[PDB]
RNA sequence: GAUGUCGGCUCAUCACAUCCUGGGGCUGAAGUAGGUCCCAAGGGUAUGGCUGUUCGCCAUUUAAAGUGGUACGCGAGCUGGGUUUAGAACGUCGUGAGACAGUUCGGUCCCUAUCUGCCGUGGGCGCUGGAGAACUGAGGGGGGCUGCUCCUAGUACGAGAGGACCGGAGUGGACGCAUCACUGGUGUUCGGGUUGUCAUGCCAAUGGCACUGCCCGGUAGCUAAAUGCGGAAGAGAUAAGUGCUGAAAGCAUCUAAGCACGAAACUUGCCCCGAGAUGAGUUCUCCCUGACCCUUUAAGGGUCCUGAAGGAACGUUGAAGACGACGACGUUGAUAGGCCGGGUGUGUAAGCGCAGCGAUGCGUUGAGCUAACCGGUACUAAUGAACCGUGAGGCUUAACCU
RNA sequence: AAUUCCUUGUCGGGUAAGUUCCGACCUGCACGAAUGGCGUAAUGAUGGCCAGGCUGUCUCCACCCGAGACUCAGUGAAAUU
RNA sequence: CACAGGUGGUCAGGUAGAGAAUACCAAGGCGCUUGAGAGAACUCGGGUGAAGGAACUAGGCAAAAUGGUGCCGUAACUUC
């Protein structure tokens, strides 16, 4: 199977509408230091719940 | 629980523990359309799947030359009667090699207890 | 006359007083409650919107609650309409019970069955395996051919191919009713139901001989 | 197609995942503190936590058993003696996992886990 | 079960002591038969002074399966070794005088008495 | 300038010049069963030996094992069995090289789907304020097969043999859908037996490897060979056919008017999808009730505050699933994991003491272990949050309310 | 017949059923005696046939174990047009 | 090509094994320059499968089955 004529490049911008990305808006507020970080994660610090969980 | 509920109230509560390889004797109700008699049946249990309401139990008799192998329910009605006159000595749950090696030569033993 | 809507638990043989062995499936069903009554100068025909199990408050938001609470009937799992034989009539917020399915004898159960997923040919349309040896290459559960030459030149519609199975409506009928429990809720069917044990059920009226 | 299945594959067979898994438990078990992907600390679960519930009961046929997973002595030796009385209290749940992101070199999704208290 | 191209046996003394099952019986496209069929079978060796030959093909009945028979109750009989009775091509009438081995139950129900009378068992 | 040919496997579709089932006419149609002709394609339409064979002969069933088209259907679906490039041999022709619609052996079947086509599943937008649900149905799709027995009835017919039409009730084969209640299979995540070797210092006991080292069973799930159901009945309009009355044509006539039957043929009736049905449908419920400025002064624009219902995202997950999507739950929780109890499976764990020189057995013990299954248990993980989604929803006409 | 178009030559065995095979006849288009005729033990990754065990080759496919196929992260072609 | 290919000679341990075969180890050398998730159709390499056992196919193709030692015993033909 190959290819008889060949596309333009209206049908591949057409074909790529769907592999936009996402991107996230709301990842998190930490309560004790105010850093962003990913839900359900532990920050840059390893802050999470306000407790430290990693002790460097 | 809700199956269970059902499965209860079906149980039989005359129903004899038998260990796996002994001589069970298994009495069944046979119907000709008009009239119920008892069946007996001589034969060694090979196979136990005790499992709720679904309990069955596999014995083999050997008659007329030829093997034969039939199950049971242990809550059915059909039965009548379980009796179990010698308590064989196998180690193992299941007796399904007793189908290859000859009745002669697969003589079982009794546990001694 | 109307039927239930139940909730499949089990199913589980049942032993007669001959010995025979009767296979049931066992179907909890709650006491559904009338949510809408239509009519034919509002809707245009008649049927009646009821409901079954309970829901977490939680869960519900606001446009059901309201509705529920308009007929006066608490939280709901589901939300289902069962069309009249012209001439019953239902009230709403009504409960319906269960011991009037004892002289029908015979029910109709639809569900939704179990999901296969992307299943292959073979499994979908019961195809025939082609042969494992003799110099085949690549090829043992494919479909094969799937048209003709160039002179129709396009793939027919409807043809057989592999596809997803399962989440679908599913419906048997002529399933004979065995016994039906008042004080438990419970009822017993003959035969084998669609769907996987806890998934909803709805049960109706054999509508053939 | 895991209709009520469970039991994860992690690309590998048999042999290999009850090897992994076994490592992975004695380096926790020694350790405390492990960072690896979400799903193999989910698996790891199944494994360390009936093993510290076995190891709750102190007994020869008891320490034997535990010998016959993680192949060592000196695993067991830590076992029956140190997390034995801090866990006898406690009813599931020793171990639990937090998540810290993805790794830089094949973007797989990271976790620590470790132990209800640590003793720290 | 039972179906084309199987290794039987004989559950009486016509003469035969090894018979093909080479057809079934019953309608199109029969694929299996149970514990009581109508089935083509062939002589594969039988006693010379048997009441059969060697080549002969005749009708015959089902005795034993080795799968099992299904009864009401959820019971299967299971057997070691799987024979069949002689039959006559034109009517359906044995052959054999006695039969060697257990019978089911079944026959009765499809109107098979002959065998049921003269077999000293079930 | 090229694998592309015949046959076989899978997959089928269409026509009726119909093989059966269905409705009839005539008959040299007593009946069953037969011959011919008409309508009718809804469904079904075989297994093996020989040969590569299509076709055929043979053996045995059925209602039959239909005729043809679709590049003598289908090789970017499979087979290379025939013929057949390169080798060789047999018989014939030619002095010969070589040839032979004469015969035998052996002799590379590529391609990651761009588009249309088909099967499933998703994202955006629209349906004119937004959102959550539940339904009618324009349309489309799936199936429409029947053998045998009994009663009618050994009745009608028939000298007897033979043997009814219609109707009713059961029981079979194939197909499709559903399920794991039983029977099994698998069940390399459960237990046990055993060989060689290595290691835990050593005895015992375990662990790795040797196809899961080789076997025996076996949880859940899946599955069929296992068991539940279906092929309708009925209604409307009809083909052939049978008709009533009835003139043209004083008779006659199924037709010129009118009326009444009539098939597995058509539409409903059985099941499924289905308002993108842009002709964008119907019903219920919920939420939003501020201010100011500017321009070309109108479905105008701009600023502050407000962020409702709901949606979105993340985590736990699933008998939902390729990814999407769907379903349940998120502290006001049993969603997943762990634990307890129970069940199931395997089978008498290790250690102790005794008997036996020893192997081994014995009481402890139907003990130990037990994965996916059942009922409970916040012990752990599902954070307080934040984002999107608004401020009453155009014009004209018609009926009422002032 | 490695040779026969008539041919599936005629008969028998093998099989329920054998255009294959074997055994008898020669109507040798177009076998034939060193471009050798007949037989021949053993031998042959040689052609054909039959029998016994064995099995998913099939009836009729089902489940399970791994590697790809599916998603994410990085690198990143092709024939054809 | 940092290529599942080929390349001559020497050193030749233990266990069990007739053996340089085979299975595990000694010293020694490596885990093979892309990883992480879920376990769809389908493909490849395998394990097992109730009943029949070649009925599929041109063809027992592939699969499946036997497989060693010691003892007994072993046909037609034949150049013995």
């Amino acid at each position: 199977a190959v290819q008889q004529n060949k596309p333009t490049r209206s049908k591949r911008g057409m074909r790529r509408s769907h592999d936009a990305l996402t991107a996230v808006t709301s990842l998190s507020v930490d309560k004790t230091s105010g850093e962003k970080h990913l839900r359900h994660h532990i920050t840059a610090d390893g802050y999470y719940r306000g407790r430290k969980v990693i002790a460097k | 629980n809700i199956i269970k509920q059902l499965e209860q109230e079906q149980m039989k509560q005359d129903v004899p523990s038998f260990r796996p390889g002994d001589t069970v004797e298994v009495k069944v109700w046979v119907v000709e359309g008009s009239k119920k008699r008892l069946q007996a049946f001589e034969g060694v249990v090979i196979a136990i799947r005790n499992r709720g309401l679904h309990s069955a139990f596999t014995v083999r008799k050997i008659s007329n030359g030829e093997g034969v192998e039939r199950v049971f329910q242990t809550h059915s009605p059909v039965v009548d009667s379980i009796s179990v006159k010698r308590r064989g000595a196998v180690r193992k749950a299941k007796l399904y090699y007793l189908r290859e090696r000859t009745g002669k030569a697969a003589r079982i033993k009794e546990r001694l207890n | 006359m109307i039927g239930l809507v139940g909730k499949k638990v089990g199913m589980t043989r049942i032993f007669t007083e001959d010995g025979v062995s009767i296979p049931v499936t066992v179907i909890e069903v709650e006491a559904n409650r009338v949510t809408q009554v239509k009519d034919l100068a509002n809707d245009g025909y008649r049927a009646i919107q009821v409901t079954t199990g309970a829901k977490k408050a939680n869960r519900v938001t606001k446009p059901e609650a309201g509705h529920f609470a308009k007929a006066g009937v608490e939280a709901g799992r589901g939300l289902w309409e069962f069309r009249l034989a012209e001439g019953e009539e239902f009230t709403v917020g009504q409960s319906i019970s269960v011991e009037l399915f004892a002289d029908v004898k015979k029910v109709d159960v639809t569900g939704t069955s179990k999901g296969k997923g992307f299943a292959g040919t073979v499994k979908r349309w019961n195809f025939r395996t082609q042969d494992a040896t003799h110099g085949n290459s690549l090829s043992h559960r494919v479909p094969g051919s799937i048209g003709q030459n160039q002179t129709p030149g396009k793939v027919f519609k409807g043809k057989k191919m592999a596809g997803q199975m399962g989440n679908e409506r599913v419906t048997v009928q002529s399933l004979d009713v065995v016994r039906v429990d008042a004080e438990r809720n419970l009822l017993l069917v003959k035969g084998a139901v669609p769907g996987a044990t806890g998934s909803d059920l709805i049960v109706k009226p054999a509508v053939k001989a | 197609m895991r209709h009520r299945k469970s039991g994860r594959q992690l690309n590998r067979n048999s042999s290999h995942r009850q090897a992994m898994f076994r490592n992975m438990a004695g380096s926790l078990v020694r350790h405390e503190i492990i960072k690896t992907t979400l799903p193999k600390a989910k698996e790891l679960r199944r494994v360390v936590e009936p093993l510290i519930t076995l190891a709750k009961t102190d007994s020869v046929a008891n320490r034997r058993l535990a010998f016959a997973r993680t192949r060592d002595n000196e695993i067991v030796a830590k076992l029956f003696n140190e997390l034995g009385p801090r866990f006898a209290s406690r009813a599931g749940g020793y171990t639990r996992i937090l998540k810290c992101g993805f790794r830089a070199g094949d973007n797989a999704p990271m976790a620590y886990i470790e132990l209800v208290d640590r003793s720290e | 079960m039972i179906q084309e191209q199987t290794m039987l046996n004989v559950a009486d003394n016509s003469g035969a002591r090894r018979v093909m099952c080479i057809k079934v019986l019953g309608g199109s496209h029969r694929r299996y038969a149970g514990v009581g069929d109508i089935i083509k079978i062939t002589i594969k060796e039988a006693i010379p002074r048997g009441k059969v030959k060697k080549g002969d093909v005749l009708k015959a009945v089902v005795v034993r399966t080795k799968k099992g028979v299904r009864r009401p109750d959820g019971s299967v009989i299971r057997f070691d070794g799987n024979a069949c009775v002689l039959l006559n091509n034109n009517s359906e009438q044995p052959i054999g005088t006695r039969i060697f081995g257990p019978v089911t139950r079944e026959l009765r129900s499809e109107k098979f008495m002959k065998i049921i009378s003269l077999a000293p068992e079930v």
